[PDB]
RNA sequence: GAGGACCGAACCGACUAAUGUUGAAAAAUUAGCGGAUGACUUGUGGCUGGGGGUGAAAGGCCAAUCAAACCGGGAGAUAG
RNA sequence: CAGGUGGUCAGGUAGAGAAUACCAAGGCGCUUGAGAGAACUCGGGUGAAGGAACUAGGCAAAAUGGUGCCGUAACUUCGG
RNA sequence: UUCCUUGUCGGGUAAGUUCCGACCUGCACGAAUGGCGUAAUGAUGGCCAGGCUGUCUCCACCCGAGACUCAGUGAAAUUG
RNA sequence: GAUGUCGGCUCAUCACAUCCUGGGGCUGAAGUAGGUCCCAAGGGUAUGGCUGUUCGCCAUUUAAAGUGGUACGCGAGCUGGGUUUAGAACGUCGUGAGACAGUUCGGUCCCUAUCUGCCGUGGGCGCUGGAGAACUGAGGGGGGCUGCUCCUAGUACGAGAGGACCGGAGUGGACGCAUCACUGGUGUUCGGGUUGUCAUGCCAAUGGCACUGCCCGGUAGCUAAAUGCGGAAGAGAUAAGUGCUGAAAGCAUCUAAGCACGAAACUUGCCCCGAGAUGAGUUCUCCCUGACCCUUUAAGGGUCCUGAAGGAACGUUGAAGACGACGACGUUGAUAGGCCGGGUGUGUAAGCGCAGCGAUGCGUUGAGCUAACCGGUACUAAUGAACCGUGAGGCUUAACCU
């Protein structure tokens, strides 16, 4: 349940560490992102020499939200904070090349199989 | 909405129902028999029956439950020593509403409520 | 097709084996019983009129007492009228069971949605709430503004305002059915249902897809 | 009522093993990912519990990855396979919710030694 | 907000239509006593349903 | 043990907001706010009088009254 | 008539305290009540995820809050 | 204090008619109707950040006082 | 002898000179994508940064971020930033008092709704004997949005790059309705922890007050962020448009006679209201089958007898509700309370024993308590009555029976 101004944590090592939503992607009027769905970013703190610097526009895909996801089932999967994977701004293509923390099978699509495989522990 | 739910305000906040109550209660084993306001009555069933129901089974952690309740020696006294085998074989409904006529003040519904055996042999003590 | 009238038990789920919650609402039909059946002749439509339950023989009155007596059959706890298609023949006193339901796939549920009472505006039309703050005097969840200057001068019929909501007739369409249990009265279709728990409900096959 | 019920109690398991909160736990639920169906292990702790009769549920967490994760079962679903308490904590409260700002040595929970 | 006209004797005649009282329909008589008292309340000397409820 | 020193009650004040606006009140209440040994505050009594007083100065205040108080008189001013 | 009105008296427990909380001595329940438990208004409590995106403006609210010890920058009129 | 004007450049922001730094083209600064600096101070003006939050996304529930019903008393502005 | 004046907020409504979606003609239209014009108003039609701003610029979205009217819609609905009093200052003008759509800081937004209107909800009477139900549907309202992916197909088209129509499937956004099984929120009526203090003689145990004292959990109910469903298909008549046959006019010609297509617009189809539809409809069932007098002799008045069906009232009440209303029930009774059992929540009561110098710990013990929940149970309260409502229901004509 991410929406604009929503900082979030990095789960991958392309160098940012507090990015904030600042547009929810995909329909207008679109209120929350969940996991698995395409916002566009900001970057708010990056570290000295990642392949990101402070300040650029770019968009990620949700991995873990404190909100959660809901299974088929009626069960819930919460995180402690929100996390996301930064992409290319044209190419959705995953920038960073390890991924941390755990994600959720959500993601189990052909335009996110490289965070499936890349990830520590799918749930 | 009110969908359910059971108790009434009585334009009273929460401590103030509660301590009404207990009051209430003290008086209506006290006499037997006293006079309220209708709304008041058919509410105070609900705690003082409660009590009796609590009085059938005499022991130290029952007395100070009920003592918890009332907050009156006096009162927690009669409730085990005499309303307790009074009421042993009746099971619930130890009072009975009985409604009269309106207060002359300001037209409230008035009714009597009382214990169900406040009969001819109450006059012993 | 004709429809049934059934109850309101309440709401549970269904385990798929293959690991799915269904949320269904499980619906009593008894047995509905034909109480008079109304063709173009006398009453200028055809339609069935149906009862179901049982209702205590003090509290019916002569009235509908003969209008049972004249079907013969036992008094319910109420009158429904479903129009016959073209096709569909009944005959008075005769029983009709939920198995009507064996192959039907989606229903469509009528009832008595829950009363809210006086409803605001916010709750009933889900009006925008006004600030909370910011110098807002008294105007919290007022309606605002109700109509223009004095080029129409008047407020439109139809116009959004507070007022009783609920406790109307409301349907809901295409609702799966997920089980019928012939045996013990019992329909369960998957989501919710208009009206409280043991309210009555109106049970017919999807008009639409 | 008596009609819904018995409906429940129809579909409800009847080896569910008896856990308290505090207890830590392995459930091993079924991950299907197309043709394959495995079993997947979650361990951690209880923390909460809803005694619901066939809604009943148990919320477990557990730190993965340096990130803390819970996850809210359904107990009597197909999906969880089993249930296995792994040890017995002591704790004094019914909902555990406390452990979600500790870590490390100060969400430790004493073991309930029965 | 106040009124533009005076409203007449005629428009406050209407309004007050729906303010006449309900008499009671009818007292119910004790079976013991024969007193006269409303339904589902006890008699002026206590009596209720044929039985003297009250000593006063 | 100095201070137009600091924090903060009484006390004096009146910055913000809400309420109230045919008010509980012709200026308040509630929650916060400033000063709080001083150019402080307060009681009692006194003095300054209307083109006059007084004013750390706002044309402020001078009995719910002020770019000239109130009361009586000129006076039935005058009113294209 | 929720305003204003100088001085004197100053118990207990906790507390730095005449703050504050609960009590003593003592005095009161504020001169319409009774029900109901809609919208809406007022005064409050709590709130998933987000956290100023509100708005003229963080208005309001939330938050901070004590004692001891450690530690404390630019700048400075050498006191801060 | 600058009309042209949201001047231009730089900083801050994803985006800054405000803010900070500079430029000088000062419509119409300027030296006791003082010029330029200035630590401390401010219920002073502008701007930023952390914390914090129902300010908001988007409202939900709850506790009280009214509103509503019954009994008693009983106004007001306004009105061809 | 007052029509409150910008912008914002809230809430809108209409126009079409259409921003998107729909239908077309032409194209300097290969395809994709456009350009332009015609038809079309059903629905839809951003969030932020800056500024009092409308606007605009910028950032980032979207199928699209339409243009206008409505006292530049909307202050007896909100706001008060701007403008637009009194204070003060700057620049400037003036000898000066002062002045400046120049600038700057500060600066009281009243009204209990009579009428119309509107949203709800009742009472009366009517509908021609009365009553209880079930309907018909004249008419009215609601609803009508759209993305993306996949298949068709890397096909048609194209040098290549690229890349379809038509048709089908899935899955979203926004919006609406319903619901509480799930996930949660709330839960001052449930349980527990704890600070200060006062009290119950004291210990122990409890209670009061301190915002529910502060907190931690939490039942029912309500509820969204939760999860179900919805927008259609089809039909009729058409718009622009495309035609067939075909003369006037030996040809030609979509038109004059005739015939066929043709869109989210129209009329239906879906949902809701609906016989005060006074044009007051229909169907089923139920109830009433006494006398007598007067008079101006009639749709007359009166007395006695009679009081039905049913209704209302009263009571117990409800997931119904401001009050009315509506629903259930009233001893041939589960309507409410209580009670019994269960469930749920809280988390191992009190007392006692043991260990310890003690705080405390352990055992009895998943104990005790447990609201609105579930299943039972006449223990209490829903009374015999009384009340209202009558006694076969006008005239004319027609078809039928006598
Ligand atoms: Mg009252
Ligand atoms: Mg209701
Ligand atoms: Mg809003
Ligand atoms: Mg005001
Ligand atoms: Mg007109
Ligand atoms: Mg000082
Ligand atoms: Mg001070
Ligand atoms: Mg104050
Ligand atoms: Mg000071
Ligand atoms: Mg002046
Ligand atoms: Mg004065
Ligand atoms: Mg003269
Ligand atoms: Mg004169
Ligand atoms: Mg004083
Ligand atoms: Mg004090
Ligand atoms: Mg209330
Ligand atoms: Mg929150
Ligand atoms: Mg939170
Ligand atoms: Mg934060
Ligand atoms: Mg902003
Ligand atoms: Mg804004
Ligand atoms: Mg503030
Ligand atoms: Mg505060
Ligand atoms: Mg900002
Ligand atoms: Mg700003
Ligand atoms: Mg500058
Ligand atoms: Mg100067
Ligand atoms: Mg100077
Ligand atoms: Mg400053
Ligand atoms: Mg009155
Ligand atoms: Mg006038
Ligand atoms: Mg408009
Ligand atoms: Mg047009
Ligand atoms: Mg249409
Ligand atoms: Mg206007
Ligand atoms: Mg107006
Ligand atoms: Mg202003
Ligand atoms: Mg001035
Ligand atoms: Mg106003
Ligand atoms: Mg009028
Ligand atoms: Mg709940
Ligand atoms: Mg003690
Ligand atoms: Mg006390
Ligand atoms: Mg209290
Ligand atoms: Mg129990």
């Amino acid at each position: 349940m991410i929406q604009e101004q929503t900082m979030l944590n990095v789960a991958d090592n392309s160098g940012a560490r507090r990015v904030m939503c600042i547009k929810v992607l995909g329909g207008s009027h679109r209120r929350y992102a969940g996991v698995g769905d395409i916002i566009k970013i900001t970057i708010k703190e990056a570290i000295p020499r990642g392949k990101v610097k402070k300040g650029d526009v770019l968009k990620a895909v949700v991995v873990r939200t404190k909100k959660g996801v809901r299974r088929p089932d009626g069960s819930v999967i919460r995180f402690d904070g929100n996390a996301c994977v930064l992409l290319n701004n044209n190419s959705e293509q995953p920038i960073g090349t390890r991924i941390f923390g755990p994600v959720t099978r959500e993601l189990r699509s052909e335009k996110f199989m490289k965070i499936i495989s890349l990830a520590p522990e799918v749930l | 909405m009110r969908h359910r739910k059971s108790g009434r305000q009585l334009n009273r906040n929460s401590s103030h129902r509660q301590a009404m109550f207990r009051n209430m209660a003290g008086s209506l084993v006290r006499h037997e028999i006293i006079k309220t306001t209708l709304p008041k009555a058919k509410e105070l069933r609900r705690v003082v029956e409660p009590l009796i129901t609590l009085a059938k089974t005499d022991s130290v952690a029952n007395r100070r439950l009920a003592f918890a309740r009332t907050r009156d020696n006096e009162i927690v006294a009669k409730l085990f020593n005499e309303l307790g085998p009074r009421f042993a074989s009746r099971a619930g409904g130890y009072t009975r509403i009985l409604k009269c006529g309106f207060r002359a003040g300001d037209n409230a519904p008035m009714a009597y409520i009382e214990l169900v055996d406040r009969s001819e042999k109450a006059e012993a003590a | 097709m004709i429809g049934l009238v059934g109850k309101k038990v309440g709401m549970t789920r269904i385990f798929t084996e293959d690991g799915v919650s269904i949320p269904v609402t499980v619906i009593e039909v008894e047995a509905n019983r034909v109480t008079q059946v109304k063709d173009l002749a006398n009453d200028g439509y055809r339609a069935i009129q149906v009862t179901t339950g049982a209702k205590k023989a003090n509290r019916v009155t002569k009235p509908e007492a003969g209008h049972f007596a004249k079907a013969g059959v036992e008094a319910g706890r109420g009158l429904w009228e479903f129009r016959l298609a073209e096709g569909e023949e009944f005959t008075v006193g005769q029983s009709i069971s939920v198995e009507l339901f064996a192959d039907v796939k989606k229903v469509d549920v009528t009832g008595t949605s829950k009363g809210k009472g006086f409803a605001g505006t916010v709750k009933r039309w889900n009006f925008r709430t006004q600030d909370a703050t910011h110098g807002n005097s008294l105007s919290h969840r007022v309606p605002g503004s109700i109509g223009q200057n004095q080029t129409p001068g008047k407020v439109f019929k139809g116009k959004k305002m507070a007022g009783q909501m609920g406790n109307e007739r409301v349907t809901v369409q295409s609702l799966d059915v997920v089980r019928v249990d012939a045996e013990r009265n019992l329909l369960l279709v998957k989501g919710a249902v208009p009206g409280a728990t043991g309210s009555d409900l109106i049970v017919k096959p999807a008009v639409k897809a | 009522s008596n009609i819904i019920k018995q409906l429940e109690q129809e579909q409800m398991k009847q080896d569910v093993p008896s856990f308290r909160p505090g207890d830590t736990v392995e459930v091993k639920v079924w991950v299907v990912e197309g043709s394959k169906k495995r079993l997947q292990a979650f361990e951690g702790v209880v923390i909460a519990i809803r005694n619901r009769g066939l809604h009943s549920a148990f919320t477990v967490r557990k730190i993965s990855n340096g990130e803390g994760v819970e996850r809210v079962f359904q107990t009597h679903s197909p999906v969880v396979d089993s249930i296995s308490v792994k040890r017995r904590g002591a704790v004094r409260k019914a909902k555990l919710y406390y452990l979600r700002e500790r870590t490390g040595k100060a969400a430790r929970i004493k073991e309930r030694l029965n | 907000a106040v009124q533009q006209n005076k409203p007449t004797r005629s428009k406050r005649g209407m309004r007050r239509s729906h303010d006449a009282l309900t008499a009671v329909t009818s007292l119910s008589v004790d079976k013991t006593s024969g007193e006269k008292h409303l339904r589902h309340h006890i008699t002026a000397d206590g009596y209720y349903r044929g039985r003297k409820v009250i000593a006063k």
